């Protein structure tokens, strides 16, 4: 599927849904240089949590997630 | 030799028989003693009789009260909802005019922003038994359990600065509705056709992306499978609430356009640095803003909104 950053380069990696949000970041982490942990995926207005799983998500293939940096709030 | 009384619920207790020759932890795992993280000391007369709160080494049975109580989680969660418990024991909330909001120590105005947020969202409830009752408690006047279970859950670590917008999120997703909320969303095109996607309770109160009510409405241009234009818009929305959600974008709150929501959070600093966040809201003609215990008023503010909070949805289009 496709994610975006907030108007930035926009990659698609596919990979079988079967996957866990904690996977799509891990594959996350091996392209681009963000760790799982910085990393928040937004989709259809909802923050995908990392138990959930994509399929649950009823994301399909070619769909967009987005990519926003976690914030340090103190 | 003493006896002790070995729990994780507080409500099944078991008898462990302890020497003093080695550590807690060497004969029994990891424990707390009234908040204390007492593992690596030596068990002495003193808490005998007393009841433990074990952390690891678990029993078969004390795993199955673990997970009704607080569902599924990572075996290190215990450990770091104990922990956070007794880090967090001595923050305090200030309250203005019955307004409890939780003053500035260790990193902590995301979660300011967090709980009193949460603190304005009618006819929630959580799924998990000890987030409910935590919950329930934090609106009784007592709010470290909450406070700590809901950095286990988030997975923050005591002391250090989080993503508030994040941490609201993730509690949600542990909510339920007590109410009717719905929203319907119709996407169409002339090949593929209509589609209506329906949403229903907390779903329909909660959206990251946008922070106006205008451009949750506002009809959506993008290109459908097939190759041509695929369009989207709201076509109802019934909610006690509306929560939405978004980046940090700047913004000039005034209350002369005579706004529609009740609150906003707002992120102070700079974004590939550490902020500061910042509660407020709109009873008075007036945005109160409370920075982390800290009370100040305005007129307007030239400020990065990132959580918006509006009130009930009657909307047909
Ligand atoms: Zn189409």
């Amino acid at each position: 599927i496709f994610v975006k950053t907030l108007t930035g380069k926009t990659i698609t990696l596919e990979v079988e849904p079967s996957d866990t949000i904690e996977n799509v970041k891990a594959k996350i982490q091996d392209k681009e240089g963000i760790p799982p942990d910085q990393q928040r995926l937004i989709f259809a207005g909802k923050q995908l949590e990392d138990g959930r799983t994509l399929s649950d998500y009823n994301i399909q293939k070619e769909s967009t997630l987005h990519l926003v940096l976690r914030l340090r709030g103190g | 030799t003493i006896e002790v009384l070995v729990t994780v619920d507080g409500v099944n207790f078991r008898t462990v028989v302890l020497n003093n020759k080695n550590t807690y932890r060497s004969q029994l795992g990891c424990v707390f003693f009234n908040g204390a993280d007492i593992s690596d000391t030596i068990p002495d007369e003193k808490q005998n009789g007393h009841s433990l709160y074990l952390a690891d080494n678990l029993t078969a049975d004390e795993t199955k009260a673990l997970k009704e109580l607080y569902g599924p989680v990572d075996p290190t969660f215990l450990h770091r909802f104990y922990s956070l418990k007794a880090a967090v024991h001595g923050w305090k909330m200030v309250v203005c005019d019955k307004v409890r909001s939780l003053k500035l120590s260790d990193n902590n105005s995301y979660l300011n922003a967090v709980i009193m947020t949460l603190d304005l969202l009618k006819d929630i409830k959580f799924v998990i038994p000890a987030l409910q009752h935590a919950f329930m408690k934090h609106k009784g006047g007592d709010s470290t359990d909450f406070i700590a279970l809901i950095m286990a859950y988030g997975n923050c670590t005591f002391g250090a600065p989080d993503d508030a917008s994040r941490l609201l999120h993730t509690v949600l997703a542990k909510a339920e509705l007590c109410c009717s909320a719905r929203m319907v969303w119709r996407e169409w095109c002339n090949v593929c056709g209509i589609k209506d996607v329906v949403l229903q309770g907390l779903k329909a109160c909660c959206y990251v992306g946008v922070q106006t009510v205008e451009d949750l409405r506002a009809r959506m241009t993008y290109v459908c499978q097939c190759g041509g234009e695929r369009h989207r818009q709201l076509v109802e929305h019934t909610t006690p609430w509306l929560l939405l959600s978004g980046t940090p974008n700047e913004k000039l709150v005034t209350t002369s356009t005579a706004p529609d929501f009740v609150a906003f959070n707002v992120f102070q600093g700079i974004e590939t640095a550490v902020g500061h966040y910042v509660h407020a809201r709109l009873k008075g003609g007036l945005i109160l803003k409370f920075d982390s215990g800290t009370v100040s008023k305005t007129s307007d503010w030239k400020c990065k909104v990132t959580d918006v909070l509006f009130p009930g949805q009657k909307y047909s289009s």
